[PDB]
């Protein structure tokens, strides 16, 4: 009895909002009541089962049972189209299938949230509801967020609601708090999303090797084999979550958090308050600890991996262990690095190894392997610098823009909704990276990138418009960054015409907060280049400056939507003359 | 497994006197005819003469007086001397076999490695090796001033391969042979990585490795 | 005389597409002896097909010969990237002494416009004390090859004293690259400061430039 198994070890709760997030995942497109009573349904049979596994129906695996209520309701093309396929299939194949038919970004309508009283009047009528319907839309707007995280942040959630529909100053207190939960959630989502597709696209042996690098910085005075077996551990539970098995995937988890908890004294010290909390907050609270203090005097690694006799009989005998302990042993003494850099210092250490070891003279020809990262750690580490300072002068603002033109030059194809959102998210790498010091910079920054470069490429799969964009997307996962910032100007392309109405604003942009503003700009800026690339340097610097003193001005001239009408459809040629 | 291995070929002085010679390394070849294919840089296959397994050479109407074909079976070695070389014969000389069953049939299935003979008074002068220093942009080298053919560049003694371009050699109106080596590399590399163009002129035993950064 | 004229000297197909190489001989070339070799830019030349119409073993069967007489035709049935290469088609005449290869055709790939990335690199210090100047202007990985540098030397448009070399077409993009060095003394070069690069492509709507002031950084 495997439901049952479940339904008893993760508590009521906990599994029906589990199996809530499980369908909300699979059908983005049902409505809240729909799912509500399907889970409700998985419940009661849950029930039945705690109480007699042997059960008629009771041992049949969680794909089936799930499998089975979904199809109770899918057979509905007129509303979701192709999940009927999944249907007429037997597992697992039905459930790939329906894992594979996970829309990135549904036709989903971004959720304005209502006002601090409408919220927490909600909240108070029908508490369970208004929690569920949090669930319900997350999950279906973010088919791939972390499972057991996104019950953490509906925990969060729920505080939030529990201690500022109490306060003083309600909306001073809820919405700083429904802020932050909403950039930690997007954050989670993204920063998991990169996780299954590191699975899904290049297979357990990429996520283990990963693993052992953020954890080995996280918890540098952890043994080797200590940290392969959390890496293990850590694999099967994302792999789970992945391939939509949730309930399963918080159980390991709760399991290894558990484990983790129980041997501190084993993995890091920075876990003691971690191991206070609730199982949900212990849980995040692992995920997010600090990484530990760095054992004292660590010694030299060219001991061995370098000069040692029996680098290659050991590289040979077991490549996965020997790379892993080289990985392990400089992933430790480099919290610096980004986890992606630490692959490619240990990529590198494997092909030199590749190519030496059966050469003639092999320990002379890898002698000097070390040498060959020098290069390789600097390269990303003056790019971060360079980028820093540039960010430094220009502001977030001005430097999403000079993003925005780079990133519109490099691949042109890209919808200007799309270049524009890609680009400011972007941008936010430099808001976000280069307050901290070059010693917390790299991992920083280029781990966050991945996320946003992954959160692009998923992006771009749906719909490619750009040969360039889907090989960088899928070569090497770890030098996707690299791979991107490489690229250079598209002479192929061919200007986007020039539709007058495309460079003509109205009243509607005088009401907007300064952020929209913005990207009202940013959005006609990529237009300019799409209209004029090649041939356009700091000139675009002048019209975009044009069109910021340009709306000032009509934004206050006593304007009665004359100031934009006129200065507009006329006004265009004026400034287009270059 | 069976491949033909010229050599003898290089800078000649106009009325100069050339024997390139042709080594078989996999099989017999004394069984077999050959045959010696010229073509100039730039143009197409031209056949010169050939030799049986017997003695018996025949050789193409313009050829016959300047070039010799012979075999040297005690060494599995065929030969091609060329007397009264002009500026016109500078040419990729290949050693081609007949395919095994014809005689007077124009098939050659087996080649060789083709050896360059640049019939020119002029005198041999190594290269000299600039930097094209980078303006993700690219940088590359510049081997100007040299004479014979061919010269061959490397870059990071082979490490960086892939965006390389190294372009053909042109004669300056100086006479002298001229090239540049460029190679695409990310941005953010410059400095940090080093580049190098490794240029090797074996004709006048000239060798250089000239690293390529940007200037300021 | 005897004269073998093959054609067209060049062409241009897709892959995919079916490219058809004609070889016509003067004097009817004897029984059947008639060769096809392809040859790639290094490498020596490689006998695909004999007796007219046999094909070698470790011929593709895409390569087909035909042919009797006085004209005979190698035909690509489905051309790939990996037969860019100049064809040639040899013949024996009776004469022995006589065997001649046609002028042989040149085969690149066809693969959407691309305009050339321009690059410019004014002279070295090292080739300064040299006395010399060379200005290099690389226009990398583009299609078609035609393409037109022109330089300008404070606006003052050169012609003959640069000598441009192009590349094969590249066998991963198909594409070319092209090398425009100009060449002046150094007395010429520092006589001046805006060094320019003026390129031309079917790729772009319009002739861009990539200039320099000499001295500045």
């Amino acid at each position: 009895s495997e439901v049952a198994h479940r339904f008893k070890d993760l508590g009521e709760e906990n599994f029906k909002a589990l199996v809530l997030i499980a369908f909300a995942q699979y059908l983005q497109q049902c409505p809240f009541e729909d799912h509500v009573k399907l889970v409700n349904e998985v419940t009661e049979f849950a029930k039945t089962c705690v109480a007699d596994e042997s059960a008629e129906n009771c041992d049949k695996s969680l794909h089936t049972l799930f499998g089975d209520k979904l199809c109770t309701v899918a057979t509905l093309r007129e509303t979701y189209g192709e999940m009927a396929d999944c249907c007429a299939k037997q597992e697992p194949e039905r459930n790939e299938c329906f894992l594979q038919h996970k829309d990135d970004n549904p036709n989903l309508p971004r959720l304005v949230r209502p006002e601090v009283d409408v919220m927490c009047t909600a909240f108070h009528d029908n508490e369970e509801t208004f929690l569920k319907k949090y669930l319900y839309e997350i999950a279906r707007r973010h088919p791939y967020f972390y499972a057991p995280e996104l019950l953490f942040f509906a925990k969060r959630y729920k505080a939030a609601f529990t201690e500022c529909c109490q306060a003083a100053d309600k909306a001073a207190c809820l919405l700083p708090k429904l802020d932050e939960l909403r950039d930690e959630g997007k954050a989670s989502s993204a920063k998991q999303r990169l996780k299954c597709a590191s699975l899904q696209k290049f297979g357990e042996r990429a996520f283990k090797a990963w693993a052992v690098a953020r954890l080995s910085q996280r918890f540098p005075k952890a043994e080797f084999a200590e940290v392969s077996k959390l890496v293990t551990d850590l694999t099967k539970v994302h792999t789970e979550c992945c391939h939509g098995d949730l309930l399963e995937c918080a159980d390991d988890r709760a399991d290894l958090a558990k484990y983790i908890c129980e041997n501190q004294d084993s993995i890091s010290s920075k876990l003691k308050e971690c191991c206070e909390k609730p199982l949900l907050e212990k849980s995040h609270c692992i995920a997010e600890v600090e990484n530990d203090e760095m054992p004292a005097d660590l010694p030299s690694l060219a001991a061995d991996f370098v000069e040692s006799k029996d680098v290659c009989k050991n590289y040979a005998e077991a490549k996965d262990v020997f790379l892993g302990m080289f990985l392990y042993e400089y992933a430790r003494r480099h919290p610096d690095y980004s986890v992606v850099l630490l692959l490619r210092l240990a990529k590198t250490y494997e092909t030199t190894l590749e190519k030496c070891c059966a050469a003639a003279d092999p320990h002379e020809c890898y002698a000097k392997v070390f040498d060959e990262f020098k290069p390789l750690v600097e390269e990303p580490q003056n790019l971060i610098k360079q980028n820093c300072e540039l960010f430094e002068q220009l502001g977030e603002y001005k430097f999403q823009n000079a993003l925005l033109v780079r990133y519109t030059k490099k691949v042109p194809q890209v919808s200007t909704p799309t270049l524009v959102e890609v680009s400011r998210n972007l941008g936010k790498v430099g808001s976000k990276c280069c307050k901290h010091p070059e010693a917390k910079r790299m991992p920083c920054a280029e781990d966050y990138l991945s996320v946003v470069l992954n959160q692009l490429c998923v992006l771009h799969e749906k719909t490619p418009v750009s040969d360039r964009v889907t090989k960088c997307c899928t070569e090497s996962l770890v030098n996707r960054r690299p791979c991107f910032s490489a690229l250079e100007v598209d002479e192929t392309y061919v200007p986007k015409e020039f539709n007058a109405e495309t460079f003509t604003f109205h009243a509607d942009i005088c009401t907007l907060s300064e952020k929209e503003r913005q990207i009202k700009k940013q959005t006609a800026l990529v237009e300019l280049v799409k209209h004029k690339p090649k041939a356009t340097k700091e000139q675009l610097k002048a019209v975009m400056d044009d069109f910021a003193a340009f709306v000032e001005k009509c934004c206050k001239a006593d304007d009665k939507e004359t100031c934009f009408a006129e200065e507009g459809k006329k006004l265009v040629a004026a400034s287009q003359a270059a | 497994e069976v491949q033909l291995l010229e050599s003898g070929g290089g800078l000649v002085q106009p009325g100069g006197s050339l024997r390139l010679s042709c080594a078989v390394s996999g099989i017999d070849l004394s069984n077999y005819a050959i045959n010696w294919v010229r073509q100039a840089p730039g143009k197409g296959l031209e056949w010169i003469g050939i030799i049986w397994a017997s003695g018996t050479t025949f050789y193409a109407t313009w050829a016959k007086g300047r070039f010799t074909i012979s075999r040297d079976n005690s060494k599995n070695t065929v030969y091609l001397q060329m007397n009264s070389l002009r500026a016109e014969d500078t040419a990729v000389y290949y050693c081609a076999r007949t395919v095994p069953g014809y005689s007077t049939a124009p098939y050659f299935d087996l080649w060789g490695q083709g050896t360059l003979v640049t019939v020119s008074s002029a005198s041999t002068k190594g290269p000299s090796v600039f930097p094209l220093a980078p303006s993700t942009a690219a940088l590359g080298c510049l081997v100007k001033d040299y004479f014979p053919e061919p010269v061959t560049v490397s870059w990071n003694s082979g490490a960086l391969t892939s965006g390389v371009h190294t372009f053909p050699a042109v004669l300056q109106s100086s006479g002298l042979y001229s090239l540049s080596s460029v190679v695409t590399v990310p941005s953010s590399s410059l400095g940090t990585q080093t580049y190098i163009c490794n240029v090797n002129h074996k004709p006048s035993n000239t060798k250089v490795d000239k690293k390529v950064e940007p200037k300021s | 005389d005897i004269q073998m004229t093959q054609s067209p000297s060049s062409v241009s197909a897709s892959v995919g597409d079916r490219v058809t190489i004609t070889c016509q001989s003067s004097p009817s070339v004897w029984s059947n002896f008639l060769s096809w070799y392809q040859q790639k830019p290094g490498k020596a030349p490689k006998l695909l097909i004999y007796e007219a119409s046999k094909l070698t073993s470790g011929v593709p069967s895409r390569f087909s010969g035909s042919g009797s007489g006085t004209d005979f035709t190698l035909t690509i049935s489905s051309l790939q990237p990996e037969d860019f290469a100049t064809y040639y088609c040899g013949g024996g005449y009776s004469s022995i002494s006589d065997t001649t290869f046609g002028g042989g055709t040149k085969v690149e790939i066809k693969r959407t416009v691309a305009a050339p990335s321009v690059f410019i690199f004014p002279p070295s210090d090292e080739q300064l004390k040299s006395g010399t100047a060379s200005v290099v202007c690389l226009l990398n990985n583009f299609y078609p090859r035609e393409a037109k540098v022109q330089w300008k030397v404070d606006n003052a448009l050169q012609s003959g004293n640069s000598q441009e070399s192009v590349t094969e077409q590249d066998s991963k993009d198909s594409t070319y690259s092209l090398s425009s060095t100009l060449t002046l003394s150094k007395a010429d070069y520092e006589k001046h400061k805006v060094y320019a690069c003026e390129v031309t492509h079917q790729g772009l709507s319009s002739p861009v430039t990539k200039s320099f002031n000499r001295g500045e950084c």
